């Protein structure tokens, strides 16, 4: 009964990395260090809230 | 012993029996509503287990 909600294209309008696997297997434990709070804070949002339309940002 | 004893005793009886008509007929009722609905404490069949269920952080989010 109810519409589900779902962001535009443009709320997904994003400048990707276009980067390989084995380019970023290679720094993998230092994007783990660096970069490391943002990710934590996108896992807490994206476990803790159960709906990606929530984390985008 | 007299009349006296077998009157009153008569209605003793009388009373007792009356009284177990009237629980007989209110058990008949109350397992009725009971069984119609299950707001009561008789049949109230089983459902599954609650405590059984892992609330813990999984592998995925969207569990």
């Amino acid at each position: 009964p109810g519409i589900v909600e779902l962001p535009t294209l443009e709320e997904l309008k994003v400048e990707e990395v276009k980067v390989s696997s084995a380019v970023l297997k290679a720094a993998a434990h230092h994007y783990g260090a660096q970069c490391d709070k943002t990710n934590k804070e996108f896992m807490l949002c994206r476990w803790e809230e159960k709906d990606p339309r929530r984390c985008l940002k | 012993d007299g009349p006296e004893k077998n009157y009153e005793k008569t209605l003793a009886i009388l009373q007792i029996e009356s009284e177990k008509a009237e629980l007989r007929l209110k058990e008949q009722e109350v397992r009725r509503l009971m069984r119609a609905r299950g707001d009561g404490p008789w049949y109230q069949f089983p459902t599954p287990e609650k405590e059984f269920i892992d609330h813990s952080p999984k592998a995925t989010p969207d569990n």
